[PDB]
């Protein structure tokens, strides 16, 4: 009767409780006779608390309970990139299995302070609304927090999408989502050839609390290896909210006393611990980076609720979608009123800096100037122009799905925008007209394209316009 | 051994103790029968499932049928399986309760046949579909505003008196005719007269030669009014799964699932959620859902009935309920009352799949034109009851005879209404209903009157019905 | 080997723990040694939690504890009829004992789905609003809903005693009320004459806990005899919510863990378990039917509590009444604006049939326009004679206590309000034109009436016509 190896007493809803294993650490892994790992949370005076990774129908009182020795892990390298693995790490696409060499524990220490540095690279998300309000930069954690149904996840596909060709490895978590809809996701992100640099972890609704608790620390363990190589790195959570559904399920069967709406206190630690590990290192450490850019889930347009005012807490900024726009088929509102990017604006190029200010008064502007104003032709001061701005701006705002537009082209469009170009063509030409405009700038505007790739600066501003005009006459208005 | 006896009786909740090593797993079926030694005693047979372990040899169990007569001391028989339930040809024009018994006059099921387990893994990564597909019901409103996907979860809303039996049989029985496919209703916490009038009008309309039940009654304990829906799923995943064919599954209440969720919860003892609902919420309706999907060589799709609670649209049962969702349709007192059926919501109603890269831009361009229409007419309406006419300017006065048009053009005849009108009934293609719709808004046919767009389907029986009249 | 014997251990509040009684089965009665009932409910490992059915004053610590071995039965027969019984089956007005001679356990499986038939024959309370408006037919288990001091009572005695000349048994269940109330309302029920063909079931405030548990059950259990002997029953129910409050606090004695509003897990089966035995038998049983009218109190109209909800999800429908109404004057102030009976359309005659709708959508079109009777500048034409319309109905509508109206009188009534022929009719004179309708048509209207009773079919509406013209040239303005 040896001790070093449990043995099982009760099981019930996924948490066991093992007796012996004298020798166990807190956190290590744990191995039943079934195959299924787990892991040990409470080390009582004779008994073990164990929570089960995965599923716990075939783990009966009276099993064997074996000791691994490694506290709890993930395999990381080269290797995982372009597959589908579970938070444990183990493929679930089939294609054979991986080859991983080395591991990182889940639970790490954040970078000092003295290690981080201050964010000063853009991050092209290739949304014009994006890239001009709300500018995100390589260091950053910014909240995207909207309803149900808001093209949010549109908004991932896209933003990792664009990443083709700028050198950054990137990680999709999606946490509580269902499998359909994850297999469409890898599916459209295999035809746009993406896969040769993502890394997607998948816990649908059916796996267990545990795992969907356990998912986000597993992708961001991932993320720090190529970051503390000196890579760039873009993590994408899917449903903090549902991590966070999960992790009060499993205290509350733990038994311990919640909060306010039933939420554990802990649940802003849970939070932080995880966000906190997305800094921009200094030179010295490597000159790494890792930014995130987790979603939340409201009910009619709440920010009051608990787990908001965690998260835009914990986060630098927050990207507001609107639910009323999402009707009329238009990308979201990028609603400017609640959106901000405190840590952003040292990130945008000079080129987009020059504009994005004007930007922003004429869509504050046309957004303040409500139905009240619109009533009625009494309004025949400069409000008429402002209105007929205002809605050039806004109709030039949208978006297709699944289509980047390069940073070069953003600028383009949106200084012939502002500069009265637009102010003339009638509102329903706009998307035809910027199309042909990128078809003219494909075909001729080469040196304009290569001078702001290569200088993030806007070229001569007369060239510019003798372009533009030089479009506009060959262009037809329907 | 399987000989275990029982030490602890607590209402619908039972405990049982079997010898040392021999435990059931979890999920197990316990049958209990017995037969009066004396006359202080009574016959008892009951099926409880075992729940959790609680170590010294127990397990604790919940029953689904009453419980009283037990006595501390019952020898206790162990299945080694989770409840079984029998599937085939033979489960079709019949009535079950959770435990696959028939409910009906009809038979008992001869012993031999095969029976799959309740409780199941989720269909694994690899076998889901790659794509999306549209499912073609042939109802002019819902295959134009608010597509079905194969695969996909549909919610319905609506109260009593308002049709939703017909449009369920109208479902099924355009599905059989058109797909080969069956379908299956599964009454979770229905009222029983109302689950009796349903059974008596299917067998009437004779759509119950393709189809199965399963009714789990109010007056049932929370075991069972939480397992009917599971058995009702691994009955439909036969089908899907051996046949290969695209399967209906209907939920009469899901709200009720989740209540009867909480209440066993409650029960077992655990601390309750947010608003008294079980911690467990969520990772149930996972279970429950994801099983439903399209894989690679069949699919199901369900029809969920929804109640919403004190009607707050952010209550946890219809939050994670609409987590889950991809479209919706909406059954309208008003509609009703004027002479239109199924009385669908034109407006309130929406999709997923409203998209171009899934229907196709000229459908969703015609879809997107009827909306914004109505949408004016309803404007319109308000003043117009008061002003009449007159002061409509003659484009609008254009808009309000399209609309109107359309409005009653969306409107069909049923394969069930046979019965009471004669009327063949029609089932229209989408192809042929998006082509005439856009037709009708190009005003080609505005010279007909209204009532030629009544009840025909197709658009050449609008200008059949218009010349009949002359 | 105690097995039929037992000693008691802990005492306290109509809660008694007894160690023995091995062979006791879980539901059965139990019998002290001074001679006090108890049923046991819960069966632990060592000690059976017993629940005292009566004064419990007398039981000390170490009393002797006796076995019975029968399931909960009460008394049951035809000699029940015309006496106060208390749900344990014992006569509490004196007048000697019952010859009840056979019994029947309290928990009966509730009639299969396979037995039952659509409902199709009235049940006739004889009062106007809700014959026409929220019609019940024989089989239905309607709700009715009201605050406190709103003539709930009322409502319950009138249909009580309406059933006089038909072939209905009816039972009465008085939960909670006080002994006062309950021994004015016999003798008022005496005094018309009710007490020779029903039951009343007491269990007043001051008894102990169990037997308020009990009370339905007993008066369900009483009905299901006359149930499948092939007659007609028709129970009602006062506080289903003072029956839940006394289960709750038996299980909370009994240390159940609670649930929400400290109702214990089973409140909902509890309440399911009794209304689901009220059913319309198919013809193959032998045609009986068994209609319940349960009673529930809001306070200040909070329809949102738990038992309310509950409630109003499991029956058939709800019949609102209005604290506000009611103080105003308007008997019985029957909420036809929120009140709904699925079953209704099919449970009524007929000639009630052909007249109901169009006084339905009278009703509906006047009450959104109560504003409108303020100022006279209403459109005269349509809104002003909508407003006549309905105080005229409104009018009619009210009715005075403990006067049932026939079925025939009261279709000629609303025949008579319907087809216009009171508009002339001072709104303040309606109900003497009434009273002077009901006397001519019991003078003269004979040959009507007797058509209507045996063809369930309007009359002739030439001679209708005639013979409201005659009333109406005979009648006097005040």
């Amino acid at each position: 009767q040896v001790s070093d190896v449990g043995t099982v007493i009760q099981v019930g809803d996924g948490i066991a409780r093992a007796h012996g294993l004298d020798n166990v650490m807190s956190g290590e892994l744990v191995e039943f006779a079934n195959g299924v790992m787990g892991m040990a949370l409470n080390l009582e005076e004779n008994n073990v608390g164990i929570v089960i990774l995965g599923p716990y129908t075939g783990i009966k009182e009276g099993d064997e309970v074996r000791r691994t020795g490694r506290i709890m892990e993930v395999p990381v390298g080269e290797a995982l990139i372009g597959r589908v693995v579970n938070p444990l790490g183990q493929p679930v696409d089939g294609l054979g299995p991986v080859e991983t060499t080395e591991t990182r524990p889940i639970e790490s220490p954040a970078p000092g302070v003295m290690d981080r540095r201050s964010v000063h690279e853009p991050l092209q998300t290739g949304i014009k609304a994006i890239d001009a309000l709300v500018p995100i930069g390589r260091g950053q954690r910014e909240l995207i927090i909207g309803d149900r149904q808001t093209g949010a996840a549109s908004v991932a596909i896209d933003t990792i999408i664009n990443q083709k060709d700028q050198n950054m490895i990137s990680i999709y978590v999606a946490i509580g989502q269902k499998e359909s809809t994850v297999r469409t996701v890898v599916e459209t992100l295999r035809k746009h050839g993406a896969l040769d640099y993502t890394i997607v972890v998948t816990a649908s609704a059916s796996q267990p609390a545990p795992l969907l608790f356990l998912a986000p620390y597993a992708g961001v363990a991932m993320g720090e290896y190529f970051m503390y190589k000196g890579k760039h790195v873009l993590v994408v959570y899917a449903a903090l909210s549902k991590q966070a559904a999960a992790y009060r399920e499993l205290s509350l069967l733990l038994r311990r006393p919640p909060g306010r709406e039933a939420y554990p206190g802990d649940i802003f630690y849970l939070h932080s611990r995880l966000l906190e590990r997305a800094a921009k290192l200094s030179d010295a450490k490597g000159g790494g980076s890792l930014t995130a850019l987790p979603f939340v889930e409201t009910q009619a347009g709440d920010i009051s609720a608990y787990i908001p005012t965690n998260v835009i807490s914990i986060t630098d900024g927050q990207i507001f979608l609107q639910s009323d726009l999402f009707f009329s088929g238009v990308r979201p509102a990028i609603n400017a009123g609640l959106s901000v990017s405190r840590v952003g604006g040292a990130a945008q190029i000079k080129a987009m800096k020059k504009v994005a200010g004007t930007l922003r008064l004429d869509l504050a502007a046309y957004r303040e100037l409500e139905a009240f104003a619109q009533f009625g032709s009494d309004l025949d001061k400069a409000t008429q122009a402002k209105l007929a701005r205002g809605a050039r701006t806004v109709e030039v705002l949208k978006q297709d799905l699944h289509q980047p537009i390069p940073v070069e082209k953003q600028v383009l469009i949106i200084y012939a925008l502002t500069r009265g170009f637009l102010d003339d063509i009638p509102v329903e030409d706009v998307r035809r007209f910027e199309k042909e405009f990128y078809l003219f700038l494909d075909q001729n505007g080469q040196h304009l394209l290569e001078h702001i790739r290569t200088t993030k600066d806007l070229p001569n501003e007369d060239d510019l316009n003798k372009a533009i005009e030089a479009f506009k006459k060959t262009f037809v208005v329907s | 051994m399987t000989r275990g006896r029982v030490i602890q009786v607590m209402g619908p909740v039972v405990d049982v103790k079997f010898e040392n090593g021999h435990l059931p797993a979890i999920y197990n079926a316990l049958k209990i029968q017995h037969k009066a030694r004396n006359e202080n005693e009574v016959d008892i047979d009951l099926t409880l499932e075992v729940a959790l372990h609680l170590g010294d040899d127990t397990v604790r169990t919940i029953a689904m049928a009453s419980t009283d007569g037990l006595i501390r001391g019952m020898e206790v028989i162990d299945t080694g399986a989770p409840i079984s339930v029998p599937v085939g040809e033979v489960t079709l024009g019949r009535v079950f309760n959770v435990l696959g018994e028939p409910i009906d006059l009809e038979g008992d099921i001869p012993a031999d046949a095969r029976r799959d387990p309740i409780h199941r893994p989720a269909p694994k990564f690899e076998e889901l579909a790659t794509e999306v597909e549209i499912l073609e019901t042939g109802i002019k409103v819902v295959d134009l505003l608010a597509p079905y996907i194969k695969g996909g979860k549909i919610g319905l809303f609506g109260g009593a008196g308002v049709g939703k039996t017909v449009l369920i049989q109208e479902l099924i029985h355009n599905i059989a005719q058109e797909h080969g496919g069956i379908s299956v209703f599964a009454g979770v916490g229905e009222r029983t007269r109302e689950g009796n009038d349903l059974y008596h009008e299917m067998k009437d309309s004779g759509v119950i030669s393709k189809t199965a039940m399963v009714f789990g009654q109010m007056n049932e304990p929370p075991g069972a009014r939480m397992r009917v829906a599971l058995t009702g799923l691994t009955m439909a995943e036969y089908f899907r799964d051996e046949q290969g064919q695209d399967v209906l599954l209907f939920i009469d209440n899901i709200f009720r699932f989740t209540q009867a969720g909480s209440e066993v919860s409650a029960l077992l003892g655990r601390m309750p959620s947010a608003v008294g609902y079980q911690p467990t919420l969520a990772t149930e309706m996972g279970q429950l859902q994801e099983r439903i999907t399209s894989t690679a060589k069949g699919s199901i799709t369900s029809i969920q009935a929804i109640y919403v609670p004190a009607d707050d649209y952010t209550d946890p049962a219809p939050a994670t309920t609409f987590s889950h969702l991809d479209a919706t349709t909406n059954l309208e007192r008003k509609l009703a009352e004027m002479g239109i059926y199924p009385a669908v919501d034109p407006l309130a109603s929406t999709s997923r799949a409203l998209a171009p890269e899934i229907v196709g831009e000229e459908h969703y361009q015609v879809a997107r034109k009827v909306q914004q229409t109505l949408q004016r007419y309803k404007e319109l309406q308000d003043i117009i009851a008061i002003l009449g006419m007159d002061e409509l300017s003659d484009e609008d006065k254009l808009v309000v005879h399209r609309a109107r048009r359309i409005q009653f053009f969306l409107s069909q005849n049923f394969h069930v209404a046979e019965q009471f009108t004669g009327q063949p009934g029609s089932y229209v293609p989408v192809k042929e209903t998006v082509r005439g719709f856009k037709e009708i808004l190009e005003g080609k046919y505005d010279h007909l009157p209204e009532d030629a767009f009544r009840l025909v389907g197709r658009i050449e029986e609008v200008v059949e019905k218009a010349k009949a009249m002359g």
